[PDB]
C-alpha cells in the first residue's frame, strides 16, 4: 500500500487548519491555491529557526533541544517570545 | 420544513470568526506539526531529540507570525477591491516586510 | 559598636522592588566597569511602575468578563488595546494570546438588509 | 538530595498585584510572562546605557545615564511619569540613609 | 534642510549649533528613507491595476513595515 | 516669505526623489502627506540626536549623535565617521 | 603643539587592496565607509558572543564562540569560507609560536 500519510509530511497539516488560521487573521474567503504556497512558507521559517536553535546546541554538546534555545533564536529574528523561560 | 435548514454563504465563516477570536486554543494538531519538526531537524543534525515545551514554543511562534501575516495580506487584498487573498498579496506582504523570499 | 538594625534599601526607596538584586544583576553580565549607587533604585522604580500599569489594565478586561483571576488573554487585551505598551511590544508575542476581534468593515454583509418585498 | 535554587521575580509582582486590586489572583503562566517582560526591559536599558557610557569615555554609569535610555526607549507622557517617579525616589533615597 | 532642522532643534532645545556633516548625514539618512519608501508604495499600486500613486498607497506600506506613527 | 519652512522642500525635489523610485506617475496630493511623513521622522532622529547632545553637556550637535539615533531605528549609516 | 590622535584602519584595507588589485586607487570617502563597514560587524560579532557565553555561564571567549556566532549571523557559504579561513591562521599560529 502506498498510503504515506497525504505524504507522510507537511501535507497532513490539512486545509481547514489553515483556514482556521486565516479566520483568526480576519480573513473570510480563500482561494484553492493559498495552501500549498502557504505550506511553503512555514517551511522556510521553520528552517531558519531550527537552525539557530541547532547551533545553540551544537554550542553546549548537547543532544537535546531545550526551550530556552529556540527562544533566542526567536528574538534574534525580530520575533521576541513571552511565556517559555526568559 | 421540506428543505434542510441553510445558511447563506458568509456567516459560518463569521461565527468561526467569533468562536476563534473569542478562544487562545491551538488550532492545528500537535502530531504532524511534531512530525515535521523532526523531520526537518534530521537535515541538519542526526539523532536530535526535542523536549514538548520547545515544540510547543515553536508551534506558538508559528500561530502568530502567520496570524500577522494573514492580516496584512488582508489588506493588501482590499486595496484591490476584492474580499479573496491570493498568492500574489503574500509575495508583495513579504517583499514589504523586508524578508528574503 | 550598635549595628544599627537590617533595614533594607528598598524600603528606604518606598519600594517593593530588589534594589540589591538589579545592582548585582548589572555587575554580573558586563554592561560597564563601574556602577553608581543611585542607578538601581531609579532602575527598580521604573520596573514598578509599568508593572503596576500593565496590571491595572488586566485587572479592568478581567473584571469585563467577569473572570476574578487574570489569564493571558486579558493581558493580550491589555497591551493591544493600549497605544504606547504596543508600540513598545510591537514585535512581541504572547503565548495564547490570540487577537482582538477586530474585522474590517467591509466584509461584513449589508446593513441595508432590511424590510425588502 | 541535590536541592536546586531557582530565581524569580514573582512574589514582587504578586505584592503589586494585590495592593492596586485586592480582590484579584494571577495564575502561574501569567506570572512567568511578566516574569519575562521583566528581564527584557532590563536587558534593553542596560544595553543602552553601556552603549552610551562607551561613546564619551565614562566609565561610571549613573543615575543620569539609565534617565537618557528612558528618555529614548519609550514615547512621551510614559517617560515622563517613570522619570518622575524615579526621581522622587533617588530623592528619597538621599536623604534618609 | 539647514534651517529646518535648525527650527525643530530649536524647539526641543535654544541657541543649539550644528556641525555641516550632522547636516549631510540627515540628509542622506532622508533620502534613503524616502526612495525605499517610494519604491514600496510603487510596488502597492501597481498591486491594484494602476501606474498612478495615490496617498492610501503610502499609508498601506508604512502600516505593513511597521512605521505605523 | 517663510510658510513655516516645511515647505522650502519643493515640489520638484519631492518629483526627483520619487523618480528615483522608478515611479512614472504622480498624484497632486501626495507632497503634502511627504511633508508631513517626512517631518515625523526627522522629529524622532533629532530627538534621539539632542538626548545624546544633552549627555554630553555639550551645545554644539556633533554628526556621531546622529549616527547612533539612526542606528536605534534600524537605518544604520555608514559613511560620515564610527 | 598640544594635538590629537585618531585611530582608523586605513593601512589594512590599502595593503589588502594593493594585493588584489595592485594597480588600482580608492578615495577617502570609501575608505571611511570601510571603516563604518568593520566597525559594525565587529560590533555585532562581539555583541553575539557575549550573548553565547553569558547564556551558558562560561566566562571566557575562545575561538569556538566566534565560530558559532559566525555561523548563526552569515550566510551559508560565506560562512563556510571564513571558518574554513580562521581555522588556517589558528592552526599556523598555533604551530608557529
Amino acid at each position: 500500500r502506498h498510503r504515506k500519510v497525504l505524504r507522510d509530511n507537511i501535507q497532513g497539516i490539512t486545509k481547514p487548519a489553515i483556514r482556521r488560521l486565516a479566520r483568526r487573521g480576519g480573513v473570510k474567503r480563500i482561494s484553492g491555491l493559498i495552501y500549498e504556497e502557504t505550506r511553503g512558507v512555514l517551511k522556510v521559517f521553520l528552517e531558519n529557526v531550527i537552525r539557530d536553535a541547532v547551533t545553540y546546541t551544537e554550542h553546549a554538546k548537547r543532544k537535546t533541544v531545550t526551550a530556552m534555545d529556540v527562544v533566542y533564536a526567536l528574538k534574534r529574528q525580530g520575533r521576541t517570545l513571552y511565556g517559555f523561560g526568559g | 420544513v421540506k428543505k434542510p435548514h441553510r445558511y447563506r454563504p458568509g456567516t459560518v465563516a463569521l461565527r468561526e470568526i467569533r468562536r476563534y477570536q473569542k478562544s487562545t486554543e491551538l488550532l492545528i494538531r500537535k502530531l504532524p506539526f511534531q512530525r515535521l519538526v523532526r523531520e526537518i531537524a534530521q537535515d541538519f543534525k542526526t539523532d536530535l531529540r526535542f523536549q514538548s515545551s520547545a515544540v510547543m514554543a515553536l508551534q506558538e511562534a508559528c500561530e502568530a507570525y502567520l496570524v500577522g501575516l494573514f492580516e496584512d495580506t488582508n489588506l493588501c487584498a482590499i486595496h484591490a477591491k476584492r474580499v479573496t487573498i491570493m498568492p500574489k498579496d503574500i509575495q508583495l506582504a513579504r517583499r514589504i516586510r523586508g524578508e528574503r523570499a | 559598636k550598635a549595628r544599627a538594625k537590617a533595614k533594607t534599601r528598598s524600603s528606604r526607596a518606598g519600594l517593593q522592588f530588589p534594589v540589591g538584586r538589579v545592582h548585582r544583576l548589572l555587575r554580573k553580565g558586563n554592561y560597564s566597569e563601574r556602577v553608581g549607587a543611585g542607578a538601581p533604585v531609579y532602575l527598580a522604580a521604573v520596573l514598578e511602575y509599568l508593572t503596576a500599569e500593565i496590571l491595572e489594565l488586566a485587572g479592568n478586561a478581567a473584571r469585563d468578563n467577569k473572570k476574578t483571576r487574570i489569564i493571558p488573554r486579558h493581558l493580550q487585551l491589555a497591551i493591544r488595546n493600549d497605544e504606547e505598551l504596543n508600540k513598545l511590544l510591537g514585535r512581541v508575542t504572547i503565548a495564547q494570546g490570540g487577537v482582538l476581534p477586530n474585522i474590517q468593515a467591509v466584509l461584513l454583509p449589508k446593513k441595508t438588509e432590511s424590510h425588502h418585498k | 538530595r541535590k536541592r536546586s535554587r531557582k530565581e524569580s521575580y514573582s512574589i514582587y509582582v504578586y505584592k503589586v498585584l494585590k495592593q492596586v486590586h485586592p480582590d484579584t489572583g494571577i495564575s502561574s503562566k501569567a506570572m512567568g510572562i511578566m516574569n519575562s517582560f521583566v528581564n527584557d526591559i532590563f536587558e534593553r536599558i542596560a544595553g543602552e546605557a553601556s552603549r552610551l557610557a562607551h561613546y564619551n569615555k565614562r566609565s561610571t554609569i549613573t543615575s543620569r545615564e539609565i534617565q537618557t535610555a528612558v528618555r529614548l526607549l519609550l514615547p512621551g507622557e510614559l517617560a515622563k511619569h517613570a522619570v518622575s517617579e524615579g526621581t522622587k525616589a533617588v530623592t528619597k533615597y538621599t536623604s534618609a540613609k
